[PDB]
């Protein structure tokens, strides 16, 4: 099967969606491919695996007032770089037209 | 143009003086140029790209070294600049900062493994 | 003609995405000199013999200053 | 030589028909909107129209000359009296220009 | 030839004569929306009946869109219903899928109802009442100044490719004014003697004042002076002169 | 496909994205043509907008019941703050018309940034509405938000609160 199709699915499981050919089987695993390719996409999908904790997190205590000044003052910060990771996401997007 | 008027008006700018005031120069340069003329190392722009990102983390810039690499989409985009390698590989040479190995870092291969 | 101005409509840009390159990594050629240099990288070019008359030559107008 | 004309000139308008840098090319404003063509044009085709809706029994030629400044001289001068092949003893300025020959007669 | 290629620049003929449009057009998605639309209904299966509109293009909307809010009205775009102006729904543009299209068109309609409102008050003096007479000189110094920006802007296309976004936003100043006098004229449209058709003409300008007691505000004084106006003269009549005769008055106040 | 998207982020829904006051900015045709996974990113971002059309109502009638000065004098504070979601709206379609490599990544990325001021300003607009504060009670509910916990609402909330005070000093002049 074609390269082109991974490399345009997995630049959207860092954000923590998956693609086409590569979905998520167990929730504790890390993205799977759907063979040395194959194999190449476990130490990248734990880049997503850890960005959905950071995420999740930082969505839940934002809207938390009771959560106090800090705690939504982390979010700001833990949201920003996140911000900072999807300005280097768009970009690897647009670099395609397969990049391996 | 002739490449040897070229490099003349190269050493026309850098200089403010015209070719009447100075030959040396200008002979120096056909003496460097000339034999060495048309590259015969590895000329991939990927080389040169990791480089001018070596340079840029360097400098505590992650803002720009995004900025270039939108930059190096833009010239893949079009695709008029015959030798992409080279006029970067010139421009990180001449790099200064705007404020113990190191050849472990990504060098062109010689290609004296091969004949060319 | 229309597509050969088209095609210097694709030479004006990257001469001036060049021209950003060129100050982030702030290299004294000012937009006339690396005017020469990118026709001469057209024609094929040792960049290594380049950068060094480049830096003998700004070696010398800062001793004729 | 690419250098040299690298510092050509574009338009303002940026086309919404065309993407992939447009350097426009500009929609070209109203008829009411030019003139001295456009007035030219005008007249000629509403004279044409006239002539067809005679027969060619109308004929009224020149749908350009005369113009301002050879008009006005020939003005200054028939207060004098004189004539010409303008004076004797555009189509709308046949309104105007009997209006101020019959006072130099 | 000759003079069909000088009509076919100047004039654009595409969209008030049976043309299709002619361009160099190559169109990337960012806006060849429309051919994407029409062609994903045909993948999506219709099967037949293609959706086929007189196709303009988006900066000829905007230069007959400044026409009409200046306060000259009737073009080919936005037909009328009972002359309330609203989308052309036979017209469509490269982009915006027809639908989005009729939104971003119907909120420029809403304004220009509020305009044919004012401009039909103005026409309904010229074919005296002494405040209606009095009204529409102030309502005509407000268009004036407003026309005049309008028509300034309509030459710096001339010289720029301009969206609908942008002449939303561009005129707010203008625009938010005239939304607080759609609020008070509707009450003041509202008209038996014409004494007490002025009273309540000129009372709702009185109120609407105090109450943004700010730039709204100094448009609402200067049209409440200009129909305080006939009533400082007879006023003024009724002292001095020793009478005031007038048909049932232009004052309030009987003898 | 940007032309269409950012005006339906603003008050131009269209046909594919469809309005609603329960949730609006739905995606109702998925596209074949588009990447597979966008489109949920697309529903992300359409979050935003569906708060930036009920914020625009809300302005929309204004400028006992639910009516007053201080009504009008909320609203227009919450102009001032709603004016770089216009702005941001036409830059990027500025952006767009010339560059054909650029996707849906850049607009997420770039208005991300009201994802923390809107719904924030989401429960002050939210409570205005469901209790009965049309009286000097309203610069109570604001006063008390302003504290924020989020650096947008921080510096946001003041602004709208000094055109209520600004009206708070008409009636409390002509009484002094």
């Amino acid at each position: 099967i074609t390269e082109a199709a991974l490399v345009r699915d997995i630049l959207y499981v860092f954000q923590g969606i998956d693609g086409k050919n590569i979905k998520m089987n167990n929730t504790e695993n890390c993205y799977k491919v759907e063979r040395s390719l194959r194999d190449t996409a476990v130490r990248l999908s734990e880049l997503g695996w850890l960005h959905n904790k950071i995420r999740r997190y930082t969505d839940q205590r934002s809207l938390d007032r009771s959560f106090g000044l800090v705690g939504q003052s982390f979010c700001a910060a833990l949201h920003q770089e996140l911000r900072e990771y999807y300005r280097l996401l768009s970009v690897l997007h647009s670099q395609l037209q397969s990049l391996t | 143009k002739s490449p040897n008027v070229l490099l003349q008006n190269l050493c026309c700018r850098i200089l403010g003086r015209s070719e009447a005031d100075v030959a040396q120069q200008f002979q120096y340069a056909v003496r460097v140029i000339g034999s060495n003329f048309a590259p015969t190392v590895e000329r991939d722009e990927f080389l040169v790209a990791e480089k001018i990102k070596k340079e840029l983390i360097r400098q505590r810039r992650e803002a720009d070294a995004a900025l270039f690499s939108e930059l190096h989409r833009k010239l893949h985009s079009q695709g008029v600049l015959k030798n992409k390698w080279s006029i970067l590989y010139l421009l990180l040479s001449l790099s200064e900062d705007p404020r113990s190995y190191a050849t472990l870092f990504a060098q062109a291969l010689p290609r004296d493994a091969h004949s060319t | 003609a229309a597509a050969a101005a088209a095609n210097l409509n694709a030479v004006r840009e990257t001469m001036d995405v060049l021209l950003e390159i060129s100050r982030i990594l702030n290299t004294g050629l000012d937009m006339e000199t690396l005017s020469i240099c990118v026709r001469l990288c057209e024609q094929g070019i040792n960049p290594e013999a380049l950068s060094s008359v480049i830096k003998e030559l700004r070696k010398a107008t800062e001793a004729l200053k | 030589l690419w250098e040299a004309a690298l510092t050509y000139e574009a338009s303002k308008r940026r086309c919404w028909e065309r993407v992939g840098c447009p350097p426009g090319h500009r929609e070209e404003p109203y008829l009411t909107e030019a003139g001295r063509d456009a007035f030219d044009k005008f007249c000629r085709l509403h004279q044409g129209e006239l002539q067809l809706l005679a027969g060619g029994v109308l004929q009224a030629p020149q749908p350009v000359l005369v113009k301002e400044c050879e008009l006005v001289k020939d003005v200054l001068n028939v207060l004098i009296g004189v004539v010409s092949a303008t004076f004797s003893l555009p189509e709308s300025i046949s309104s105007l220009l009997s209006e101020v020959a019959e006072y130099g007669t | 030839p000759d003079d069909r290629s000088w009509l076919e620049h100047h004039v654009v003929h595409q969209y008030w004569t049976a043309r299709p449009s002619q361009f160099p057009h190559s169109l990337h998605l960012h806006s060849n929306l429309a051919a994407v639309w029409d062609q994903h209904l045909y993948s999506s299966d219709p099967l037949y009946v293609p959706d086929d509109r007189v196709l303009v293009t988006e900066t000829q909307v905007i230069r007959e869109t400044l026409w009409l809010l200046s306060g000259v009205k009737k073009l080919f775009i936005f037909q009328l219903i009972d002359g309330k102006v609203t989308v052309r729904n036979n017209i469509i543009v490269t982009h915006l899928t027809h639908s989005c299209l009729r939104s971003v068109l119907e909120q420029i309609a809403a304004y220009g109802q509020v305009v044919f409102r004012l401009q039909e008050f103005i026409d309904e003096v010229m074919g005296p009442f002494r405040t209606y007479q009095a009204f529409m000189w102030a309502l005509y110094k407000y268009f004036i100044s407003f026309k005049e920006e309008l028509a300034e802007i309509e030459k710096c296309i001339i010289n720029t490719t301009i969206t609908l976004a942008i002449v939303v936003d561009k005129l707010a100043p203008r625009l938010s004014q005239l939304k607080v006098l759609h609020k008070v004229f509707s009450t003041g449209v509202a008209e038996t003697r014409n004494v007490v058709r002025a009273s309540h003409l000129l009372n709702t300008l009185y109120k609407a004042i105090l109450e943004y007691d700010e730039q709204t505000v100094s448009l609402l004084f200067s049209l409440w002076v200009e129909t305080v106006r006939p009533y400082l003269q007879t006023v003024d009549e009724w002292i001095v002169h020793g009478h005031l005769w007038d048909g049932a008055r232009e004052f309030i106040i009987q003898r | 496909m940007i032309h269409e998207l950012l005006l339906a982020l603003s008050g131009y829904p269209g046909s594919i994205f469809t309005w609603n006051k329960r949730s609006g900015l739905q995606v109702s045709q998925d596209f074949p043509f588009l990447h597979p996974s966008e489109t949920s990113v697309l529903n992300r971002l359409c979050r935003l907008g569906t708060d930036y059309i009920r914020f625009t109502e809300f302005i929309e009638q204004y400028t006992g019941g639910l009516h007053g000065i201080y009504l009008r004098a909320f609203c227009t504070g919450l102009d001032s703050v709603l004016q770089p979601y216009r702005q941001a709206l036409l830059d990027l379609e500025q952006e767009f018309l010339g560059d054909p490599h650029l996707s849906i990544s850049h607009v997420n990325y770039f208005l991300d940034q009201f994802q923390l001021l809107f719904p924030s300003v989401m429960v002050v607009v939210e409570q205005i509405k469901s209790q009965k504060i049309h009286g000097c009670q309203i610069l109570e509910t604001v006063y008390k938000h302003s504290c924020g916990g989020l650096p947008p609402v921080r510096s946001a909330l003041e602004k709208i609160l000094a055109v209520c005070h600004g009206v708070m000093y008409k009636q409390l002049s002509a009484w002094m």
